[PDB]
């Protein structure tokens, strides 16, 4: 796979990285307590156009809006709290001398401990924002106006009952299956036989009710991924723990007698992968959902898809050689 | 005049009166006592479990 | 308030089983001019929410009063069957406005004033299936099981929860109508009457529930599926609608289509006479709901009778056209 590389100048470790929607601009996040946007010129290199502290914690992801809500980006914190940042035309004062056109809109303070991920939803559903955090709960937010982005409502605080080290929304603009976000678990406890918890927005109670809970994921999780859905009557869901896992979820049909409940799921494992030899630290994938990425203490980015017979297996090792 | 919200289209009225009550007991600041101790009287002789908003 | 504490009272004086050795006389019981002054109240108010939407509602909604789980409460207790009847017509009232009924309705699978659940060790039944067998059936007087008819033939208008009993037992409406059927309108024409206008005014207010039931329900392709649904970890059927076991009922030879068959030779029969007697407004209506039943029949028969047939369900049902030229079995000749 061909490769180019940048000098990336942040003055302690990295956390995150996340492309825009376009693949045209990225943003990273440091221990240092700063986040970077880096835009793609019309002759195929990288930029640093914005380079600006965010936050008073290490910053634990960075995320973006899709762009029918413009150009807006999200922050999670060791300091407890979450930061919806703007890029603003001409605003960019000298009074104020080395400041950002990237603006702090709002700042989401009401996570008891650390936060440790954010994720922008699925734009059919509204200019809305989920967080999680150590207090082992989930946070989501909407935004009643695109443009005073100072203010968001906090529609929902969901009890996962377990500290939260991850969270993904499902992408499904089909109107065939009901809002849902799965939740991923730090905690070491030997008491705690799942760790792993999926929700789903029920219009009968209008809250996020706990649909279903993943009993094979007793281990740790440290990332997770819906698979984004090629028309598919079935969900598939990526897990980074001490090994890689795929699972399928494929809604039971309701009988006309079960009112009222959420939905329910014929799940099963189609792949679980030791092969990293150490713990899996991301899980994304490409567009289509049809390729999975998973990286671990080995120092390599593994790539993993789906044969003809949706048997899934390894296809690539994207590895360093230090030199 | 709740005309200040785009219609996100996971809404309906139950819940938009849920705000417009939350709304109205953050605006009237003064007495905020009896108009809490009120809605939840109201509430707790109907049955109805509070929100966390409330509480 | 005076509700509540009769309440209050009379749930205190529960006998704790422990406790044989000789009590006096219990100077707790509600006196005559007591029952006499709560009566005339319970009508006053009945009347009132029969009329006024508003008044049912800001009588409901009220924080301290929650009359519906008070005269429930009261109903639950020892007190005598005149008083639970005027209570029953005062629910039957409140449960006019449909978010009131869809709460009752709630209320009385929660309070199992009919007992929809029985339990495998329960040797003797609990609620009105005992008082009308043992208590009006020993007055020769039913007002509390016409009350109880009224209450029911209410709360169909404004429709019932599909979901209704719903994890305790399979959802939907048949212990009610197996009540109705098989303990009030198949066993009403073998009890004795202190008045004999009531054996009508008994045959009325079952055949309007039947009516309504049979009335507002369409034949669904749903209706001939049979839907499972999980019960304490088993996969159990759940209770086919009102109106499709009141069309499998007509649409065969059952004893429910032998006592609607012989109340229109016993109305005739009175009828041809021309003479005044005791109840025979109650009689008229109880022959006019009974040819409306058979008429709704005919009128969904085919309907029924295709969706039978496209399902591939392993019942048997007649034409009602053929089994009313069935022999009479009182009669013994074709004249129904």
């Amino acid at each position: 796979f061909v490769a180019r590389s940048i000098a990336a100048d942040h003055k302690d470790l990295i956390h995150d990285v996340s492309f825009d929607f376009h693949g045209r601009r990225m943003a990273t996040c440091s221990s240092d307590q700063s986040v970077k946007v880096w835009d793609k010129s019309e002759s195929g290199d990288w930029h640093c156009t914005a380079s600006w502290k965010t936050h008073s914690g290490s910053v634990w992801r960075v995320t973006w809006a899709h762009p029918e809500f413009g150009q807006v980006l999200a922050s999670c914190s060791f300091d407890r709290t979450a930061a919806v940042w703007e890029e603003i035309v001409g605003e960019s004062n000298d009074k104020l001398r080395g400041q950002s056109h990237w603006v702090k809109r709002t700042t989401l303070v009401d996570s008891r401990t650390s936060v440790t991920d954010v994720k922008f939803a699925p734009k059919h559903m509204g200019l809305m924002l989920a967080t999680c955090s150590a207090d082992g709960i989930v946070r989501i937010y909407e935004a009643p106006d695109v443009m005073n982005l100072s203010q968001w409502s906090l529609q929902h605080e969901i009890s996962c009952k377990l500290s939260c080290s991850c969270i993904s929304w499902n992408p499904s603009s089909s109107r065939a299956h009901s809002p849902m976000i799965a939740v991923g678990s730090d905690d070491s406890s030997p008491n705690a036989m799942a760790k792993v918890q999926i929700f789903e927005y029920n219009e009968n109670t209008r809250k996020y009710a706990k649909a279903e809970t993943l009993m094979t994921v007793t281990d740790p999780v440290h990332d997770i991924a819906f698979a984004p859905n090629l028309g598919r009557s079935f969900h598939i869901l990526a897990i980074a723990t001490k090994d890689v896992r795929i699972f399928t979820l494929k809604p039971v049909r309701k009988e006309l007698t079960s009112s009222g409940g959420p939905t329910k799921f014929e799940i099963h494992i189609v792949a679980q992968f030791d092969n990293h030899n150490s713990q899996v630290w991301r899980v994304s994938w490409n567009i289509t959902g049809t390729v999975l990425a998973s990286s671990g203490d080995d120092g390599c980015v593994r790539l993993w898809k789906a044969n003809y017979m949706d048997n899934w297996k390894c296809t690539g090792i994207l590895k360093g050689n230090g030199s | 005049q709740l005309s200040s919200v785009i219609t996100t289209k996971e809404s309906s009225a139950t819940d938009e009166a849920w705000r417009l009550l939350s709304t109205y007991l953050e605006r009237y600041k003064v007495q905020n006592n009896l108009y809490h101790h009120c809605v939840i009287n109201k509430l707790l002789s109907h049955g109805v479990p509070l929100p966390n908003w409330l509480i | 308030h005076s509700l509540m504490l009769y309440h209050e009272h009379l749930r205190k004086d529960l006998p704790s089983a422990d406790s044989v050795q000789y009590r006096h006389l219990p100077s707790r019981g509600i006196t005559q001019k007591e029952q006499d002054g709560l009566i005339a109240f319970l009508q006053l108010t009945s009347t009132i929410i029969t009329w006024s939407e508003n008044a049912r509602l800001a009588l409901c909604e009220h924080p301290q009063w929650t009359p519906v789980v008070v005269i429930l409460g009261l109903l639950q207790c020892s007190i005598p069957p005149v008083l639970k009847a005027e209570l029953l017509k005062t629910l039957a009232a409140f449960g006019k406005s449909p978010e009131i009924a869809a709460s009752l309705w709630q209320s009385l699978e929660y309070t199992q004033i009919l007992q929809t659940v029985r339990i495998p060790s329960q040797r003797q039944a609990i609620g009105i299936e005992v008082e009308l067998n043992e208590i009006e059936s020993r007055c020769e007087e039913y007002p509390l099981t016409r009350a109880f008819c009224q209450l029911i033939s209410t709360l169909v208008e404004s429709s019932f929860p599909s979901n209704l009993g719903a994890g305790l037992r399979p959802p939907g409406f048949d212990p009610y109508l197996q009540f109705l059927r098989d303990s009030v309108f198949l066993r009403f024409r073998t009890r004795a009457y202190r008045r004999a206008a009531e054996k009508w005014e008994v045959a009325e207010v079952v055949l309007e529930v039947f009516y309504k039931l049979l009335r507002d329900y369409e034949p669904q392709l749903e209706d001939f599926v049979d839907q499972f649904v999980e019960l304490q970890g088993e996969e159990i059927i759940a209770y086919k609608p009102p109106g499709f076991s009141l069309m499998y009922h007509l649409l065969n030879e059952s004893p429910m289509l032998e006592l609607a068959l012989s109340l229109l030779e016993e109305g005739v029969k009175q009828l041809d006479t021309y003479a005044p007697f005791p109840g025979k407004k109650h009689l008229e209506k109880a022959v006019q709901h009974c040819l409306a039943l058979l008429n709704l029949t005919l009128q969904k028969e085919n309907l029924f009778m295709d969706l039978l047939r496209e399902s591939q369900l392993a019942l048997i049902v007649c034409p009602l056209e053929q089994l009313l030229q069935g022999i009479n079995p009182r009669t013994k000749k074709a004249d129904n």
